[PDB]
RNA sequence: UCCUAAGGGAAGGGGUAACCCCGGCAGAUAGCGCGAUCACGCGCAUCCCCGAAAGGGAAUCGGGUUAAGAUUUCCCGAGCC
RNA sequence: CGCCCCCGGCGGCCCAUGAAAAUCCGGAGGACCGAGUACCGUUCACGCCCGGUCGUACUCAUAACCGCAUCAGGUCUCCAA
RNA sequence: GCUCUGAGGACUGACAGUCGACUCAGAACUGGUACGGACAAGGGGAAUCCGACUGUUUAAUUAAAACAAAGCAUUGCGAUGGUCCUCGCGGAUGCUGACGCAAU
RNA sequence: CCGACUUUGUGAAAUGAAUUUUACUUAUUCCGUGGGUCGGAAGCGGGGCAUGCCCCUCCUUUUGGCUCCAAGGCCCGGUCUUACCGGGCCGAUCC
């Protein structure tokens, strides 16, 4: 369900809290504030392995999107190029309720 | 004119590890990737159960 | 102002050479200067260093491809032979 | 969850101690008044421990069983934390306070008692991983 | 009559190859107890040009077996090979493009480059820009295997040789026209001094058989016997038929 | 002067009627090296020499001075390897 | 928008990717080692001594080079109001 | 030639002050209609033959339509091989291998 | 270019009264290494549907990191004689 991860990550961006880019999802990680993260496929292995590992310490999801860093700006919604994404608030959607 | 009795160490060197060789963004990932893999190796080693 | 009716990047062969090796001669001309996608960093900054080496200018990645276009279709079925023929023998 | 507490195991991950391992001593975690910047006080391992074999003398064991400690308040960017703790809190006194490190003189007395003890906590044999040095 | 354009090679005094900025050879390991009974990870470290050749070079930095140092080997490019890719040698290195393997490890069908010919020679089919080997067949009451090569002739190869998976990089170099006697030169100035080249009906009978004559023109049959002594077999060498193929004849 | 480039000569060997011709052909290889001598241990891997007054390159600047030397060769001062 | 020299960083062309080594520096590792009426280091500063062999004048040309010459010929460069 | 006009800037505190080396246009007057006044510096056009072009060549009588060229085609060759050198051992192509070498 | 003799040995079959086919490895030729793991047999796991007795594996797939000069155990010997150096095997299956 690839389409039925973007259009809730399109409401996502609507409604609720989220951060984009990996200096600032390892700062949600650390504060602990995030709730689930994002992961494009291609985001480097250093820096995926990294976050992979800051999620396991801080018990929280990962999730690792089904396109590409391209494709999740664009799921998000935005005209740049995003790797990394959390999920602060899930807002009024239902990417949490998996 | 490198050589030691032409230049002060603290002009010849930077003090990290690696340095002088390794710039600070290669160094950083160096350390990243091998405590990461370090830590694979032990869960594989738990997974063989 | 556009600069030419037809000839593009074969302009600057001048009057010399043909017709058709200049009209042969302009899509391999176009395809090895132009940028191409890089699956690591998703950026269009991928542009030809060698006859067969693609360098990105952002990520550091060099690819050994096509001598005049990043991935050859004759390359396109070799990898895709090669996923196929991996998977069914993994099976 | 927050995995950034005193008494956790961290990597140093940049500046004339990158590699080494140490432990959160305590979190600045609200910024501070000249560093608006998140950060924390942590007790390292400048000197790791030199391997310790049955073959050598007792003199050379204990010669090659000593740290040297450094305490150092890094940025959180600049250390890759870790799983493992180290269980001495009994610094919590001694290394606390926003007090103990403001002076040379009273640095290095707080450097040397974390020495002692931290040898201590190497000859209990407990938390190898602390002791055996990041090979990068 | 004196020695001949097409005799005087042999000595090398103009016409050795020129190499000097060629990157040394393009091989592959030392076979050995670990690549014949398991897998060693290379990674690949920069893809360079190597001047003289259509394909580029992967140069690979394994680590030696059984000795503590480093080994840079050089590889020939199979395309798609990215700097930091993980290249797998030996025999249980799964299937995958720039990982090499002994022909016992390939599947009917696949696509290899740099075949070795008798094991251990280091991979010598298929190699030049563009080029490879379809592995066609296995026999194992032989411990043998057949392929297909880059000219269409079709080889029985003994199974435990190492091969390449993938193609040769930089495909479709000969694609191009060169346009100029210019891009000519400077192809051939970093291979070899074989161009320009007389047509020897424009030259004098005393160093060419073609040549003479009030007009050009060869004068006999241009075909010349396989046994002809060296300064008379010149033309079409042993040739089976001539003029331009239609039909069967260029199957 | 030192180091290599294209290249050249060569020890063992192969050829040669002999002068002479081949250098990777692999030979207990030319050379062994380093820590130690209050001695010994460890290593030996593509293993010699020659080849550039335009390539690479430990270090110098100023002012004077002779009939003719020196800008930096002598003198004066100040440096550098 | 001045001339010459050098440097910086862009961009461009290549079926052309445009030398090697001596030398120098840095690092990875840590076998082995030491005092506190004192002994082990120190790539620090200062201090002392020595620096060998060969070329070195002059033309570099419508007169010092080659063309049987004090030959309208030929011979590589640097500075350039 | 000479006398002007206009436009294009910098720094400092939609304006004010200080500075500015140049370029570009326009005008009035003037001369024995002379003005790129010396120097420097394409004759143009209509066609035919040949070679596509650039390039190279008989030093000391021939610079071309000749040679080369890219383009086109053909032939041999899968290494125990093709073309070739060598008195012999051995060697060049080959630090190569058919998108290649070799002969036309 | 091909034929014969020579280096050129071994045993085996089928055709005639020598001929083609084969098999062996040490002569011979070639190839590869810094002659760095070859051959047979063990063992560690996986397939069992005659518990067979035949097969398949060798503790590295992983993200451009690092790996050397052994840790560990056992058995001797020298020694202060109440305090310490040299040995041997396993680790690293045998033949
Ligand atoms: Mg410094
Ligand atoms: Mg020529
Ligand atoms: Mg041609
Ligand atoms: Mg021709
Ligand atoms: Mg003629
Ligand atoms: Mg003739
Ligand atoms: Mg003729
Ligand atoms: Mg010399
Ligand atoms: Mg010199
Ligand atoms: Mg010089
Ligand atoms: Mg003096
Ligand atoms: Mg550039
Ligand atoms: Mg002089
Ligand atoms: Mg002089
Ligand atoms: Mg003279
Ligand atoms: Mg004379
Ligand atoms: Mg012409
Ligand atoms: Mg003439
Ligand atoms: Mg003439
Ligand atoms: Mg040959
Ligand atoms: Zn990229």
């Amino acid at each position: 369900s690839g389409e039925n991860i973007n259009n809730k990550l399109q409401l996502v961006m609507k409604s609720g809290k989220y951060t984009l880019g990996y200096k600032t999802v390892l700062k949600t990680l650390r504060s602990s504030k995030g709730k689930l993260i994002i992961l494009a496929n291609n985001c480097p292995p250093l820096r995926k392995s990294e976050i992979e590992y800051y999620a396991m310490l801080a018990k929280i999801s990962v999730h690792h999107f089904h396109g590409n860093n391209v494709d999740l700006g664009t799921a998000c919604g935005k005209y740049y190029r995003v790797c990394c994404l959390s999920i602060l608030d899930p807002g009024d959607s239902d990417i949490i309720s998996t | 004119e490198y050589k030691r009795s032409r230049l002060s160490r603290n002009r010849r060197t930077v003090n990290r590890p690696y340095g002088g060789v390794l710039s600070g963004p290669a160094v950083r990932e160096r350390i990243i990737r091998a405590f990461l893999v370090e830590e694979q190796k032990i869960v594989k080693k738990v997974l063989k159960i | 102002t556009k600069r030419t009716k037809k000839a593009g990047i074969v302009g600057k062969y001048g009057t010399r050479y043909g017709a058709s090796l200049r009209k042969q001669i302009k899509k391999m001309e176009v395809s090895q200067h132009s940028k191409y996608f890089c699956e690591f960093c998703g950026k269009f900054a991928v542009k030809r260093k060698a006859v067969g080496i693609w360098g990105c200018k952002d990520c550091g990645k060099v690819k050994a491809g096509g001598a005049y276009t990043m991935n050859t279709a004759s390359a396109v079925t070799v990898r895709s032979t090669i996923r196929r023929l991996r998977e069914q023998t993994e099976a | 969850v927050k995995f950034l507490k005193p008494g956790k195991a961290v990597i140093l991950l940049q500046g004339r101690f990158a590699g080494r391992k140490a432990v959160i001593v305590r979190v600045f975690e609200e910024g501070t008044r000249d560093r608006p910047y998140g950060h924390c006080l942590v007790a390292g391992l400048a000197k790791y421990p030199k391997k310790v074999i049955r073959k050598d003398s007792a003199k050379k064991t204990a010669k090659k069983s000593r740290v040297k400690c450094f305490l150092k308040l890094v940025n959180f960017t600049h250390i890759m934390p870790t799983r493992y703790t180290l269980d001495v809190d009994f610094k919590d006194v001694a290394s606390g306070g926003p007090d103990a490190l403001a002076t040379r003189d009273k640095k290095v007395a707080s450097c040397k008692a974390a020495k002692a003890r931290l040898e201590e906590r190497f000859k209990t044999g407990k938390n190898r991983w602390f002791f055996t040095k990041l090979r990068f | 009559g004196r020695v001949i354009r097409a005799q005087r090679k042999g000595a090398g005094s103009v016409f050795k190859s020129h190499t000097h900025h060629r990157k040394g050879p393009a091989r592959f390991r030392s076979l050995d107890f670990g690549e014949r009974n398991g897998y060693l990870k290379g990674v690949v470290t920069d893809v360079i040009h190597d001047p003289g050749r259509g394909a580029p070079l992967a140069k690979v930095t394994f680590r030696h077996p059984f000795r503590y140092k480093h080994q840079k080997e050089l590889f020939v490019a199979a395309e798609g090979m990215y700097t930091g890719q993980f290249v797998y040698c030996g025999r249980r290195a799964t299937l995958s493009v720039g990982n090499v393997l002994p022909l016992r490890s390939v599947p009917e069908g696949g696509v290899i480059c740099n075949v070795e010919h008798h094991v251990g020679d280091r991979g010598v089919f298929a190699r030049a820009s563009g080029d490879y080997a379809i592995v066609i067949s296995h026999n194992p009451d032989n411990g043998t295997s057949r392929i297909k090569l880059p000219s269409g002739a079709k080889k029985i190869v003994p199974s435990s040789c190492r091969a390449m998976i993938g193609q040769v990089a930089g495909g479709g170099r000969t694609e191009k026209p060169m346009l100029k006697a210019g891009n000519a030169y400077h192809k051939y100035r970093v291979k070899r001094n074989s161009w320009p080249k007389v047509r020897g009906v424009a030259m004098n009978p005393v160093e060419h058989p073609h040549g003479g004559g009030n007009h050009q023109h060869i004068g006999h049959a241009s075909t010349v016997r396989r046994d002809a002594p060296p300064g008379q077999k010149v033309g079409l060498i042993a040739a089976r038929r001539t003029g331009r193929l239609r039909g069967q004849a260029a199957a």
